[PDB]
RNA sequence: GAACGGACAACGGCCGCGGGAUCCGGGGGCGAGAGGUGAAAAUCGGGGACCCCGCGGGGACGGGCGGAAGCGAAGGCGGCGGCCGGGGACGUGUCCGUUGAUCAAGGACGAAGGCCGGAGGAUCAAAGAUGAUUAGAUACCGUCGUAGUUCCGGCAGUAAACGAUGCCGACGGGGCGAGGCCAGGGGGCUGUGUCCGGGAGAAAUUGGAGUGUUUGGGCUCUGGGGAUAGUACGGUCGCAAGACAGA
């Protein structure tokens, strides 16, 4: 258990899923691969398939760059927008540990407000 | 209900059925009257006189031990106040609110309660002017 | 014998300068010409002498204040500290 | 708020209603020079050099209490004496209050 | 059940004004301090502190309803 | 006619309840009228829990919970099926299962 | 307006002149020094002036005599102190943040 | 593109079991002053279960550490803050219970200005609400227990008190005469001013 | 009506402290996208975006707790501490003794939007501008953006300002609740919901919408088939928008 730790910031919004790996500080980023790097359609960036492939390439570059273990900070968009981690949240975490990154201390770190500013959409809402 | 609210509270003291002369009080009827006149010139109001008669000397009503009310005692000895206690309590409440609005003029809640205590003040003054307790040209000090 | 119903002190300006300009200067001409309470003697005898200088005519207490009021909001805040 | 208090806003009118007092600064130094005054309340609005002479003469004469009122001449007229504003009150005797 | 004759059970339950005759829940009493020989007298639902004058201790303090009695005090109701 | 005895919201002895924004529609619904479903589930889904046992540094690692208060306006709450279609006599049910 | 300030020592009488501060009055004791109290009317160096207090007649260079916020109603808000490098950032009446 | 980066370990004061929690990295520099430019502002947060690897029920806090000094591939890193984990700060609040929060600005024995945020929940003595006068009563009790415990101490013992949660248990003992509290935790500690 | 007592209180005004989020500036890392959508485009990206970490600035806002829970006359009120002020309920051998109820006129308050002067401007966003959708699309969707949203002084005086239910008062079934005070004897007052009955009702329903042809408690207001029309004229108010009133 001589492994070196990094932080896996996994943003999973409704449109994309960033798999970002940095050091324990967070200031120096080892590898970040988003889901839109892995599919050519704009609608499939937030997919669990693209989140898997983004986690596969992120875990591969993290192991070759001397990051064996990882800490996960799951994230949604947060703030005034949706605090729920998106569709490719779990698939980015599943493919990450299934490719040789031994995880520890996974956390939900979304920007929750103590009563935010005004949200987009208007009073009547996003009428669809 | 209340005059200026919607509460229908009923918390009121109930007088006993029979006026009982207090055997536990040791002091004479003239000793009670002299104490009441002393407490009035000491500065206490007639409600505070009957409270301190009840709590400290255990004279539950002075009507029990004297047969006169506290205002009847003060009117007998000429110590009846110029403005009655009911009106002077509204006047000090009005003046206390009005001094707060001198430095806190945005308090629209207090100007609401100012017009409410003044309406009770003018209602009470109209009654006191009617029964000759108060002069007909009486005005609250502005 | 009020004389005017709405304009009051800016009835001196007549019909000139526009209603909104007369309405705007009314609050200031009430302010710059009024007597104020002296905070050194207690009397309502503070009158403006020139823009920025307010003097009590009873006890000669003169102080530097606002243009058309003895106190401004910025001037009050620095003194309340 | 409770309707009545026992502070200086209560005791000082009670001393003037029941007691001997004098209003004014000339009367204040006539009594301090005669040793007749037992209690002095001045407004904060009172002139400081006239206020300092009262505090000096009171510290001469049996440590008479001088109390600076939290207010002005016009707020000392907010008690029993109300024809005019009050700079300073010399209390000769307080008949019912606990001022002294 | 008769309305003109209310049983003593139901009268203490109902409100004091809503009884057939308005009956007080309050009384007067005597407070007995132990260091002290005199017996200071006070109201049941008192609104003032009562202290024995010599050997000064506080006997009862006012509360919302009945005044709560402080310390070691023997109390005796006063009714007659 | 009057469809619900509470008129849909839980407001009694108030004049005003502050609006909140829908988590799905961003509509302005009052906090009283809004359908609120507090979901507390694990961060890692239950399918992947065997895969996190092989990968934890820690013996006896407890997977953390995810806490979120879904607040839905009335239009999207029937569309997200957070509120179920009930009968007229079934409307007066209040207990959750 | 202007404030004529008369300073009396043992040696001489100095007659100083300052732009009048709102709240100046005739007979006011003013203190002009480095670390005097921060009452209204005093003049002192900005390091001893707490942050967020509106000052006026601010010097632009040290011992200049006061340049900024000199006309009517103007004040300068002391925003912060760089206690290393001895620099105060201030907010001018134009909204300009000035070191 | 990555071999120019060299690793640095991180070093805490001795308060915890682990002296070196992890490794940061940075590109190779010619000077030591440019290395201080890149490193000495950095900061990291470590869970208390990583700082005391045996205990797992004390894995609810995470301690924030800013580096202050580098001496030869070792980053000295002092205390920068404590915060409850998001799984914990959302777990301690239940419905049908009065949540009581308080904060206090306070300096230690050393000149470390801290802001200590504490929370508590009223427990079953059906809806276990407290009167807001009682909430004010425990909050005054919360202000005094923060100020006696951290201003009487220096910071190196205060971060020991945050680790053992003495600051939480002292609220549950003191406020128990008024309110049956539960989950009395210090939610967050920030450093806002340092002595230098 | 007044007093007093211990309580209770998102009641108000002000002062101070604080919270994180959105946005922006700036630094460091990374290296190709990001954004956004039903799908895309517009847009920003090797001049390094997005994302990650720190710092800074600024305005706005109090999440979770937070509920058929509290308060206020209504509008409304939710971080914390303090000041000033207010409030109802309860408790009481405290005072006064009919001082009361309801209202033309009159006065005060009154969400949002709006208006005036001043300050400020982060988000959002009428108007406007675009990118799409569409048969068309002046809209719904995306992006941007001014007024505005914010504060201070005033105007305005309207809302589905709703409980679509005037105020005061007497009487009237049980059950369950999570209010406050009191008492200590599945208790009393006073709020507050709920459920089942009674009665009522055209019915939905309803503790008043009950005690109404077995019709009478007081007081105020309103309605009189639909449309014309809350329109016109006259009036009053308002800077205006318009409001009140009203065929
Ligand atoms: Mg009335
Ligand atoms: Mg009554
Ligand atoms: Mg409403
Ligand atoms: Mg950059
Ligand atoms: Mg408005
Ligand atoms: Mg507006
Ligand atoms: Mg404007
Ligand atoms: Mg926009
Ligand atoms: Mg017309
Ligand atoms: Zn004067
Ligand atoms: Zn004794
Ligand atoms: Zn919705």
């Amino acid at each position: 258990k001589d492994l070196v730790f990094g932080v896996a910031h996994i943003l999973a919004t409704s449109n994309d899923t960033f798999v970002h790996i940095t050091d324990l500080t967070g200031s120096e980023t080892v590898c970040k691969v988003s889901g839109g790097m892995k599919v050519k359609a704009h609608r499939d960036e937030s997919s669990p398939y693209a989140a898997m492939l983004a986690a596969q390439d992120a875990a591969q570059k993290a192991i070759e760059r001397g990051i064996t273990a990882v800490h996960v900070k799951l994230r949604g968009r947060g703030g005034v927008k949706s605090a729920i981690p998106g569709p490719g949240a779990q698939a980015a975490l599943r493919a990450l540990i299934r490719n040789g990154l031994k995880l520890g201390r996974v956390e939900d770190a979304t920007p929750t407000p103590t009563d935010r500013t005004r949200r987009k959409g208007g009073r009547r809402g996003r009428r669809l | 209900a209340r005059m200026h609210s919607k509460g229908r509270g009923v918390s009121e003291s109930t007088v006993p059925y029979n006026r009982v002369r207090p055997h536990w009080v040791t002091q004479s009827k003239d000793e009670v009257v002299g104490t009441i006149l002393s407490l009035s010139r000491k500065g206490l109001k007639p409600s505070e006189i009957g409270k301190i008669m009840r709590d400290e000397y255990a004279i539950g009503h002075v009507r029990n031990v004297t047969g006169m009310n506290i205002l009847q005692i003060l009117r007998a000895h000429g110590l009846a106040p110029a403005i009655p206690e009911d009106l002077c309590a509204l006047l000090d409440k009005r003046a206390g609110i009005l001094s707060h609005l001198n430095t806190f003029r945005n308090d629209k809640s207090a100007r609401y309660r100012l017009n409410l205590v003044e309406s009770r003040m003018y209602r009470l003054a109209r009654y006191y002017k009617r029964t000759m307790v108060l002069p007909a040209t009486w005005k609250p000090h502005a | 014998s009020r004389g005017t119903k709405k304009v009051g002190i800016v009835g001196k300006y007549g019909v000139r300068y526009g209603s909104s300009l007369r309405k705007r200067i009314k609050a200031i001409e009430i302010s710059q010409h009024a007597k104020y309470e002296c905070k050194a003697c207690g009397k309502t005898s503070v009158k403006r002498e020139v823009v920025g200088i307010w003097k009590c005519k009873a006890c000669a207490f003169t102080f530097a204040g606002g243009a058309f009021a003895p106190t401004t909001s910025a001037g009050a805040h620095s003194n309340s500290i | 708020k409770r309707n009545v208090t026992d502070g200086l806003a209560f005791k000082l009118p009670l001393a003037m209603r029941t007691g001997v007092y004098k209003v004014g600064y000339k009367s204040a130094i006539k009594l301090l020079q005669a040793g007749r005054t037992k209690y002095i309340v001045a407004a904060a609005n009172f002139p400081s050099v006239k206020r300092k002479l009262l505090e000096y003469y009171a510290a001469l004469s049996n440590n008479v209490p001088v109390v600076i009122f939290k207010g002005s001449n016009n707020e000392l007229a907010k008690v029993c004496d109300h024809h005019y504003r009050i700079g300073v009150i010399s209390i000769l005797d307080d008949g019912e209050s606990g001022l002294i | 059940k008769d309305l003109a004759f209310p049983t003593a059970e139901e009268l203490r339950t109902t409100c004091k004004r809503k009884r057939l005759i308005p009956q007080n829940n309050s009384y007067f009493l005597y407070l007995r301090c132990k260091s002290c020989d005199i017996i200071i007298l006070a109201y049941s639902h008192s609104q003032t502190r009562r202290t024995c004058p010599g050997c000064n201790m506080v006997m009862l303090m006012p509360k919302g309803g009945k005044a709560r009695i402080e310390g070691d005090v023997k109390i005796k109701k006063i009714k007659r | 006619p009057v469809k619900r005895k509470n008129h849909g919201r839980a407001k009694k002895n108030r004049g005003h309840v502050k609006l909140i924004r829908c988590d799905n529609c961003a509509s302005a619904v009052p906090k009283d009228k809004a359908i609120k479903r507090f979901q507390i589930k694990s961060l890692i889904e239950a399918a992947a829990h065997d895969d996190v046992r092989t990968a934890t540094i820690y013996e006896e690692y407890e997977v953390p919970k995810f806490f979120h208060k879904n607040q839905y306006c009335v239009s999207c709450a029937v569309h997200l099926k957070a509120v179920r279609c009930r009968s007229a006599e079934g409307r007066k049910d209040r207990s959750n299962p | 307006p202007l404030a004529k300030i008369r300073v009396d020592t043992g040696k001489c009488v100095r007659r100083e002149l300052l732009v009048a501060v709102e709240g100046n009055y005739v007979g006011q004791k003013v203190e002009i020094g480095d670390s005097v109290p921060v009452a209204v009317g005093n003049a002192l160096k900005l390091k001893n002036i707490p942050e967020g207090t509106g000052v006026c007649s601010v010097e632009r260079r040290p011992y200049d005599g006061g340049k900024m916020a000199k006309s009517s109603g103007a004040y300068v808000t002391v925003v912060g102190h760089n206690r290393d490098t001895n620099i105060t950032t201030v907010r001018l009446p134009s909204g300009e943040k000035r070191s | 593109s990555f071999a120019k980066k060299e690793w640095f370990s991180l070093r805490i004061p001795s308060g915890f079991v682990t002296a070196e929690p992890g490794k940061t990295l940075c590109t190779k520099q010619n000077t030591k002053a440019n290395l201080e430019k890149y490193l000495l502002g950095r900061n990291f947060e470590v869970n208390q279960g990583d700082l005391n690897p045996g205990n797992e029920e004390s894995a609810v806090r995470k301690f924030r550490f800013i580096v202050n000094n580098v001496n030869g591939r070792i980053a000295e890193s002092e205390f920068n803050g404590m915060e409850l984990t998001t799984e914990k700060k959302r777990g301690i609040v239940r419905k049908w219970h009065t949540l009581i929060e308080a904060f206090r600005d306070v300096c230690t024995k050393d000149g470390y200005h801290l802001r200590v945020f504490v929370t508590a929940l009223t427990k079953h003595r059906r809806t276990c609400y407290a009167k807001t006068s009682d909430v004010k009563k425990v909050r005054r009790l919360m202000f005094e227990v923060i100020e006696n415990e951290v201003s009487g101490s220096e910071l190196a013992k205060v971060v020991k008190k945050l680790s053992v949660e003495k600051l939480g248990k002292e609220i549950e003992k003191k406020a128990s005469v008024i309110l049956p509290l539960q989950n009395c935790y210090t939610a967050k500690v920030k450093v806002v001013k340092r002595p230098r």
